[PDB]
């Protein structure tokens, strides 16, 4: 079939930093992929546009998607406040992997993370549903603004986002 | 929300 492709235009303290596009594996994780896609277009009203990456740990991952509380404690899916873990077919095999952040089994909302390294210990706990297609260097560049505990030195936000294909 |  055809997997959706979405993009994120990143900005640091307002200054445009570049674009990152993802391939969502709708063929294997349809519901999870649809959720991310819809949140990227903003077709349901709420979405990712304007939200920031509140947690960046260099060498581990970049986390964002909490557009309601902006600190990892909020966010919601197009299915409600949270949906079940669709499946664990895909694994965290390396940099670029797009996975779902959560606070335990079946607590998927809108938060996600982009891996900047192989994080095998997350397999079976977080649903992998896509991967970076283009702009991986933009993701690595974002690490420059993170810290060991995740606190970011600058305001990293999703200036704009949408669907390409 | 994790990951830990």
């Amino acid at each position: 079939m055809v997997n959706p492709t979405v993009f994120f235009d990143i900005a640091v303290d307002g200054e445009p930093l570049g674009r990152v596009s993802f391939e969502l594996f709708a063929d294997k994780v349809p519901k999870t992929a649809e959720n991310f896609r819809a949140l990227s277009t903003g077709e349901k009203g709420f979405g990712y546009k304007g939200s920031c990456f509140h947690r960046i740990i260099p060498g581990f991952m970049c986390q964002g998607g909490d557009f309601t509380r902006h600190n990892g404690t909020g966010g919601k899916s197009i299915y409600g406040e949270k949906f079940e873990d669709e499946n664990f077919i895909l694994k965290h095999t390396g940099p670029g992997i797009l996975s779902m952040a959560n606070a335990g089994p079946n607590t998927n909302g809108s938060q996600f993370f982009i891996c900047t390294a192989k994080t095998e210990w997350l397999d079976g706990k977080h649903v992998v549903f896509g991967k970076v297609k283009e702009g991986m260097n933009i993701v690595e560049a974002m690490e420059r603004f993170g810290s060991r505990n995740g606190k970011t030195s600058k305001k990293i936000t999703i200036a704009d986002c949408g669907q390409l294909e | 929300a994790g990951p830990f």
